[PDB]
């Protein structure tokens, strides 16, 4: 069994872009896109089973 | 019934182990499968890196019904000890009926874009008459420990779903040997606010 993990230089940095994403959308400079709920997805994607 | 007859994934479990002291052992699961409705590959394209050998790439170049998305609520309801050393690992076991090589991909992506690719090499073990290739605690990356950490501190789940948008994870298992697609499971988030435990929805990814 061999992990070999390949990691891009910045991905610390991009782990901040995730969340000043949210918490500063402005001040953020990120890939914008629709957002899951409104896609054609079906019911159960956002209501979990029981 | 998860996976094909050429490579079947049975176990899924990410998860956190936590030794206080000597007498003390904790687990605790994030997610876990192994303890269907179908979705058009096409709506998730913008969620997932469709470059070389991106899931747009591999929907065609091998057998449509090895693709799956599947939907995580994660459960995020765990007291991270600070005095006790801790094992972030992900456990993930896949039955199959032939011999062959396997290579795992696991990609964590944020956006349309990869940040980080972990490739497990897993060979074919004889058990209870069937080959089981199965990866033993495997250890996740610093990357997604601190994701954990960070969504942790945000004050309020909406917040934290609100950042998973944005993150994906591309598990891609293949015959080294072959480069024949056996298993391809898209993987996205939210945080499991169910008291009872972590909930996972499996969908068949299909064209139309």
């Amino acid at each position: 069994g061999h992990q070999i993990v390949h990691v891009r230089g910045d991905s610390e940095t991009d782990l901040e872009a995730l969340f000043n994403a949210v918490m500063n959308p402005k001040t953020a400079n990120v890939p914008q896109t629709v957002p899951m709920r409104l896609r054609k997805l079906p019911d159960s994607f956002f209501k979990p089973p029981e | 019934s998860i996976g094909t007859t050429k490579l079947r994934l049975v176990e899924f479990s990410a998860f956190l182990e936590q030794q206080r002291d000597p007498d003390s052992y904790n687990k605790h699961l994030f997610v876990h499968i192994g303890h269907l409705e179908s979705v058009d590959i096409r709506q998730i394209y913008d969620k997932f890196p469709e470059k070389k050998g991106g899931l747009k790439e591999l929907f065609g170049k091998g057998p449509q019904n090895a693709f799956f998305l599947v939907k995580f609520w994660a459960d995020l309801n765990c007291n991270i000890q600070d005095d006790a050393g801790a094992f972030y690992g992900v456990t993930s076991q896949y039955e199959s009926s032939e011999n062959m090589t396997v290579t795992c991909s696991t990609k964590v992506c944020s956006f349309g874009k990869q940040v980080v690719e972990k490739v497990e090499t897993e060979y074919a073990r004889f058990e209870n008459g069937r080959f089981v290739y199965r990866i033993n605690r495997s250890p996740m990356c610093e990357y997604m420990i601190n994701f954990i950490h960070k969504l942790k501190h945000l004050p309020e789940k909406y917040m934290m779903n609100s950042v998973l948008e944005n993150f994906t994870i591309l598990l891609v298992v293949t015959n080294r040997d072959t480069q024949e697609t056996l298993l391809c499971m898209a993987c996205v988030f939210e945080v499991s606010n169910s008291e009872h435990g972590a909930q996972h929805h499996i969908y068949r990814l299909v064209k139309d």
